[PDB]
RNA sequence: AGGACCGAACCGACUAAUGUUGAAAAAUUAGCGGAUGACUUGUGGCUGGGGGUGAAAGGCCAAUCAAACCGGGAGAUAGCU
RNA sequence: ACACAGGUGGUCAGGUAGAGAAUACCAAGGCGCUUGAGAGAACUCGGGUGAAGGAACUAGGCAAAAUGGUGCCGUAACUUC
RNA sequence: AAUUCCUUGUCGGGUAAGUUCCGACCUGCACGAAUGGCGUAAUGAUGGCCAGGCUGUCUCCACCCGAGACUCAGUGAAAU
RNA sequence: CGAUGUCGGCUCAUCACAUCCUGGGGCUGAAGUAGGUCCCAAGGGUAUGGCUGUUCGCCAUUUAAAGUGGUACGCGAGCUGGGUUUAGAACGUCGUGAGACAGUUCGGUCCCUAUCUGCCGUGGGCGCUGGAGAACUGAGGGGGGCUGCUCCUAGUACGAGAGGACCGGAGUGGACGCAUCACUGGUGUUCGGGUUGUCAUGCCAAUGGCACUGCCCGGUAGCUAAAUGCGGAAGAGAUAAGUGCUGAAAGCAUCUAAGCACGAAACUUGCCCCGAGAUGAGUUCUCCCUGACCCUUUAAGGGUCCUGAAGGAACGUUGAAGACGACGACGUUGAUAGGCCGGGUGUGUAAGCGCAGCGAUGCGUUGAGCUAACCGGUACUAAUGAACCGUGAGGCUUAACCU
């Protein structure tokens, strides 16, 4: 169950293939202040859809 | 398979959900709104909206089942004089559940869940 | 589901308590036995006097199952415990004449004629 | 003759005057409409393409919906396909209903599996389980063996093991149909066909009956 | 499932007895004897009732020469008559399988009365 | 009264499973035997390498025993690898 | 070897039920075990329940399942009584 | 027979069927009288066997509840 | 011999034909039934138990038959450890003894997270020559292929009797596989109820926690079987052993040499599933894009500004979909999920109060109260308008029709 000969570089980069990240890199401005974010999520101070839904 | 069987496990023991929806639905009643993952969110809904739906209606036998669930008086005196009046004409909906982000730690997606009508 | 090692009574007027199916006859691999379906059984208690003894090993039908059997409009006659009827292991021709316990319409097949007319009730 | 596409919706029981219980299967059928006429002078085949059900305006994709509007009919919830079986001429935007099957007294039924998962080798293919006790250690729903030895080296294509069971195409055959509804648009075939409750099932007459 | 429960409607009939279950019904069934229907009758006290609509079903207990028979009863079918009630009795559970290991004067019911 | 009986502490370790690059270089969970004695245990001593001790297995003598460990003879010797 | 499911002598040791320091639920006091959050496949481990049958399992009733307390009645072969 | 190679000896009992088990015969390969012989009440985490009970051991598994498994964030080995 | 782990059992098999059964035939000391023997045939099927650690074997009871072998006498990086070759002990025998025994007996650690190949499932990338969305053809391949009994034919044929068919056609079972919860049941630690111990909710009352869900009794959906449906085939083509026609070589005879016709569960199809990565990358239908300027070793080149379509993806609410991806539905032009409402199902006559009673408790209000993923409705809550990717009529040579 161990391993018999040692695998390449190259064995090691193919199975990295798919490993690879991916960005969202398609956010929203939302409609009150326009900061950028995550759609269906809420700002950073507390704005969403164009609208305080933090209330505080 | 679990087809058709609407119900979270949250990886506890069933005697720790009971407990955790109960006090947890407490602090929901208490303060207004409360932050959460998703899936304690997505759930927490089902258990204080029927709260919401019952003290709809004020009665002695309303008091002891809006007791057995919940265990607190404070919950329940906050109910049926705040809640009850409050969301009476709306049929349906009594809470809102709302994603913001994630935590440093476990890296959980969170959520705002939040009675309505809150713009006092 | 009667099938082997399964501890039936009897239902007739033979002489023996406690018999024990041995075999379910009728096919290869086949599993239990059912409704009216030939078994071979063992006789494992007795009356003194009676016709088979202890020991004995003769053919039986099966009458009334704990599982109970299907009519064809999905209802059950499920009865409270298991129980046979003794036959010749060389004919059709059951060694009982008094058959107690009320037995199914099922059985009614021309060859067990004979046990449905003894029959008390069903 | 052909077939037709159907909806299945739960399934009862009809009672004879015998009361002999019949189990049966309730088969929603609108109206098969055909959208094409494939031809062995244009194809190399001879077969229909129906659809059936209710599509939505932003819904209908901008490619089907000339599709449908080349014949010109209400968009149904995807399409299917029939072949012709003889020389069975049809027109485009033909409606096919069910009074096909007041004649025919076998029928078939095709339809996707009511998926079970990632099935294990004892519910999968029916694998005897090894023995729960008098020793056993970790191994008690296991498949045990999968070849021989060196003289193979390697497993046989095509294994019994453990893998997807379910959400696949099974053709239940040779049903006897109980009542042909023409108003309600119903089917009552005798028995269980595939998939869960909305699944699709396109009935066909029994083919080797 | 409104196609099925306006179908499950057609095969129902319109008469059926209800009852509560604990009551000594006596019930009477089509047994077909080469060509005759014959019009049976069984009595006992009824252990269950599975009330599904068309799909109902009750058990009946009979303590009969023998052991014990029970016999189920897909309640709007064609075979079963007679719902007729003799004893109304009074117990707390719904269904009552307790009585399959209490015998004789031990598995004897109150009636109901009230 | 009892090398008496059932049964905790305490001691011991028969069965099974788990674990066996373990939580642990022998333990854990569910059961189990003794449990006022030929008992168990704390502290402090005594007996030592062809010797000690042993209700006796050639077991135990610092995770090591048909002859402990450390240093020296010693870079023993090896027709073997 | 470690912030290790192990080992470690003596003392104090409440309430209710109970024969009891067994055991259950609590007091005082002290902790949630130094990775968590979702999903709810096969499979593995710790467990629950089960139609009819009931050892047909297997090396073997291994493991489970079952019996389980107090009062009373009653209690064989054999025996060193 | 903790002993019998031949051998699962032969006869009897238990079972539908018994290389084991119990009783007995005696051709004791190769029992035998303090390296004790033959019995023996009680005792035993003892060896073999039988019956009642009881049950998922099994016929044949099915479902359910938790811990891993699977996915994501952090840390991050090993034999080879 | 700087390791190739061993019998049997469990599990999972797979191939061979010297075939146990079923199928097709010749011969017979083949009347019939039932057998013997030989040839063709591997599609499928090819016992449960008592005894032994045993394979084998004996025995009991069946079955259409309970085939023979290869496959490290298949299978310990899958399991068991009974047997046997570690350490303990005893008996018989051998030896002065330590010990020894193809004699025996009781007891006795079975390690490993899979890199590769292989196999079972499932996706990403790119290609398929403008791109995209759907529906199929179809090379190749896989699955499936078993069979008894009763009845009719007929108790006819055959037979002195006793007995007792072929063929053909219906019905009812066993084994196995596929599928499904409408029926019957199982589970149902998210539902209801009963009850023991104890703590708490200030106390009675009424509840909650804990003790494996405390122990229990039932039970929705779902899953599933013991439950319920269905399946093998018919038929066709070409054949094996075999049976014939015409018929010469050889005036005859003869199935074979020319030619022709029948002839098996085997072969190819028929039934079902996968399937255009079949790089030989197919076909049909539909939809969308028909904007301008420079450089250049001027070529299927590179660059910029203006537009970036169909569609896809991402995100979101989730599914009878599912390990993760994926796949299906929906995204306010809204029924996808949660909630709410009506209904149903299940459990069972709640709470409070009144009356009867010393009390436990009962009766009445009341088949009420509570009701999990169930069914049909309803936008009350959440699916925010955009943005991201993908483009701008699609090369070369040649032929055939339009011009
Ligand atoms: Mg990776
Ligand atoms: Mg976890
Ligand atoms: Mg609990
Ligand atoms: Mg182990
Ligand atoms: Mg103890
Ligand atoms: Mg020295
Ligand atoms: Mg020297
Ligand atoms: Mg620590
Ligand atoms: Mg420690
Ligand atoms: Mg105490
Ligand atoms: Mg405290
Ligand atoms: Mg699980
Ligand atoms: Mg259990
Ligand atoms: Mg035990
Ligand atoms: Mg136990
Ligand atoms: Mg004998
Ligand atoms: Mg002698
Ligand atoms: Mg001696
Ligand atoms: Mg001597
Ligand atoms: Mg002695
Ligand atoms: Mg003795
Ligand atoms: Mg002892
Ligand atoms: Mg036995
Ligand atoms: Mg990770
Ligand atoms: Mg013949
Ligand atoms: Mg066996
Ligand atoms: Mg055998
Ligand atoms: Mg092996
Ligand atoms: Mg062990
Ligand atoms: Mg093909
Ligand atoms: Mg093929
Ligand atoms: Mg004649
Ligand atoms: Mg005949
Ligand atoms: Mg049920
Ligand atoms: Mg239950
Ligand atoms: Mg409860
Ligand atoms: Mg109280
Ligand atoms: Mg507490
Ligand atoms: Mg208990
Ligand atoms: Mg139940
Ligand atoms: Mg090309
Ligand atoms: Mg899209
Ligand atoms: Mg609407
Ligand atoms: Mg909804
Ligand atoms: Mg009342
Ligand atoms: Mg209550
Ligand atoms: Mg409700």
């Amino acid at each position: 169950a161990v391993q018999q000969n040692k695998p390449t570089r190259s064995k090691r980069g193919m199975r990295r293939s798919h490993d690879a990240l991916t960005a969202v890199t398609s956010l929203s401005v939302d409609k009150t202040s326009g900061e950028k974010h995550l759609r269906h999520h809420i700002t950073a101070d507390g704005y969403y859809r164009g609208r305080k839904v933090i209330a505080k | 398979m679990r087809h058709r069987k609407s119900g979270r496990q949250l990886n506890r023991n069933s005697s720790h959900r009971q407990a955790m929806f109960r006090n947890m639905a407490g602090s929901l009643v208490r303060h207004e709104i409360i932050k959460t993952t998703l899936p304690k969110a997505k759930e927490l809904r089902r258990v204080v909206e029927p709260l919401i739906t019952l003290a709809k209606t004020d009665s002695v036998a309303n008091r002891r089942l809006a007791f057995a669930r919940t265990r607190d008086n404070e919950i329940v005196a906050k109910l049926f004089n705040e809640l009850g009046p409050r969301f009476a004409s709306r049929a349906g909906g009594y809470t809102r559940i709302l994603k913001c982000g994630f935590r440093a730690g476990d890296n959980a997606p969170m959520a705002y869940i939040e009675l309505v009508d809150r713009s006092e | 589901m009667i099938q082997e090692q399964t501890m039936l009574n009897v239902a007739d007027n033979s002489g023996a308590r406690r018999v024990m199916c041995i075999k379910v006859l009728g096919g290869s691999h086949r599993r239990y036995a059912g409704v009216g379906d030939i078994i071979k059984i063992t006789i494992k208690e007795a009356i003194p006097r009676g016709k088979v003894k202890k020991g004995d090993v003769l053919k039986a039908v099966v009458v009334r199952t704990k599982k109970g059997v299907r009519r064809p409009d999905g209802s059950v006659i499920r009865f409270d415990g298991n129980a046979c009827v003794l036959l010749n292991n060389n004919s059709e021709q059951p060694i009982g004449t008094r058959i107690f316990g009320p037995v199914t319409r099922e059985l009614r097949s021309e060859k067990f004629m004979k046990i449905i007319s003894l029959a008390p009730e069903v | 003759m052909i077939g037709l596409v159907g909806k299945k919706v739960g399934m009862t029981r009809i009672f004879t005057e015998d009361g002999v219980s019949i189990p049966v299967t309730v088969i929603e059928v609108e109206a098969n409409r055909v959208t094409q006429v494939k031809d062995l002078a244009n194809d190399g085949y001879r077969a229909i393409q129906v659809t059936t059900g209710a599509k939505k305006a932003n819904r209908v994709t901008k490619p089907e919906a000339g599709h449908f509007a080349k014949a010109g009919v209400e968009a149904g919830r995807g399409l299917w396909e029939f072949r012709l079986a003889e020389g069975e001429e049809f027109t485009v935007g033909q409606s096919i209903s069910v009074e096909l099957f007041a004649d025919v007294k076998k029928v078939d039924v095709t339809g996707t599996s009511k998926g079970k998962g990632f099935a294990g080798t004892v519910k999968r293919w029916n694998f005897r389980t090894q023995d729960a006790t008098h020793g056993n250690s970790l191994s008690h729903r296991v498949p045990g063996s999968i070849g021989q030895n060196q003289t193979p080296g390697k497993v046989f294509k095509g294994k019994k093991m453990a893998g997807q069971m379910g959400n696949e195409r099974v053709t239940v055959q040779s049903l006897d149909v109980v009542r042909v509804d023409a108003e309600r648009n119903l089917l009552l075939v005798k028995g269980a066909v595939p998939g869960a409750t909305g699944s699709d099932l396109i009935v066909k007459p029994a083919v080797k009956a | 499932s409104n196609i099925i429960k306006q179908l499950e409607q057609e095969q129902m009939k319109q008469d059926v007895p209800s009852f509560r279950p604990g009551d000594t019904v006596e019930v009477k069934v089509w047994v077909v004897e080469g060509s005759k229907k014959r019009l049976q009758a069984f009595e006992g006290v009824v252990i269950a009732i599975r009330n599904r609509g068309l799909h109902s079903a009750f058990t009946v207990r009979k303590i009969s020469n023998g052991e014990g028979v029970e016999r189920v009863f897909q309640t709007h079918s064609p075979v079963v008559d007679s719902i007729s009630v003799k004893r109304r009795g009074a117990v707390r559970k719904a269904k009552l399988y307790y009585l399959r290991e209490r015998t004789g004067k031990a598995a004897r019911i109150k009636e109901r009365l009230n």
